[PDB]
């Protein structure tokens, strides 16, 4: 009944950004209890004040999720251009990982609500600039929904489109 | 609404990469756009001019709402000048 | 054998998967069985038996060709899942 996950260990900051990206994993599987328990596991009440370090992970994984090129699965890895099964001028396809990854920053979102950790979210320093999170992540997700447009012209006008 | 701790706290000093200014930036870009929707006009027909007026006159209310939510993001107790 | 009639943009193609097998023939079997009421995901083999297919496996010197089974198939069969 309860399910928690782990990602890839690189970094200390990296690590807990990771295992923070497998509770969203198990959010995406269906298991409210095993995120809620990892959440609680990685984050807990020890007097609040402000710190960039939840907002700064947070922010890698919604960076992360956006600058991604695709490489996990064979086309993908061949995303990286070697295409024999990599992309190689086709609408629908793109559009479905397009879809994918709308559905992986709204489930996040869902995620981090469903969570609590909005509202201990905070403003980080970016680029050298301070951002709110959640201003953060509209940002990226309408990144997203204008790649999403774009695929929807070349769906609908591909030679004018695409040349 | 999602977007929202409490009720969320406008911190003033925040760029999104559609608010981005220069030559690169929206701005100069819409401009330009702007001018060239004007150097058609007057070679447009009467249908044409009339759809070039609505898509422009939409941009602007846009890039118009962008300044606005800027201002009133803006703060002046101390950033008055900003 | 059915696949086979089709044409491609070999060694690297320069046209959709989706939209260029349309006018092949393969593409309208797809649709005959769907309009008999057959599902493209159940009973067209996964891409892993497709590459198991040799006779799909003899023209793989096309990228395009192998590539856009593989979009067309994935597309489709997600159209009816």
């Amino acid at each position: 009944a309860v399910v928690k996950d782990s990602r890839p260990d690189q970094i200390a900051h990296d690590d807990k950004t990771k295992h923070l990206k497998a509770a969203f994993l198990r959010y995406c599987r269906k298991d409210i209890l095993g995120a809620q328990s990892m959440v609680d596991s990685l984050f807990s009440d020890s007097d609040m004040e402000p710190d960039d370090e939840l907002d700064l992970a947070v922010n890698q994984i919604s960076v992360d999720l956006i600058d991604d090129y695709p490489a996990s699965d064979p086309r993908w890895a061949e995303s990286v251009p070697e295409e024999a099964a990599g992309f190689s001028n086709t609408s629908l396809i793109l559009l479905h990982q397009l879809e994918d990854k709308m559905k992986a920053h709204s489930f996040f979102v869902d995620f981090l609500h469903q969570v609590g950790l909005f509202s201990r979210l905070s403003t980080c320093q970016t680029k050298g600039m301070l951002v709110a999170t959640r201003l953060l992540l509209s940002e990226h997700a309408e990144k997203l929904s204008a790649a999403i447009v774009l695929k929807n012209h070349h769906a609908k006008l591909p030679v004018l489109v695409n040349s | 609404s999602l977007y929202k701790n409490e009720s969320g706290i406008q911190e003033p000093e925040h760029v999104p990469w559609t608010a981005s200014s220069g030559t690169a930036g929206i701005r100069s870009v819409v401009t330009r756009q702007h001018g060239i929707i004007l150097k058609v006009y007057p070679q447009a027909d009467s249908g044409l001019r009339t759809i070039l007026i609505e898509q422009l006159a939409a941009l602007l209310n846009y890039l118009l709402d962008d300044y606005v939510t800027q201002l009133k993001s803006i703060d002046k107790l101390a950033n008055e000048e900003r | 054998k059915a696949i086979k009639r089709d044409e491609w943009s070999a060694t690297d193609g320069k046209d959709d998967p989706i939209e260029a097998t349309k006018d092949s023939i393969f593409v309208k079997v797809l649709q005959n069985l769907l309009n008999k009421g057959i599902e493209l995901k159940g009973y067209l083999p996964k891409a892993e038996t497709l590459l198991q297919s040799e006779e799909l496996n003899s023209l793989k010197t096309n990228s395009y060709f192998e590539f856009s089974l593989k979009a067309n198939y994935e597309c489709y069969m997600k159209m009816q899942s």
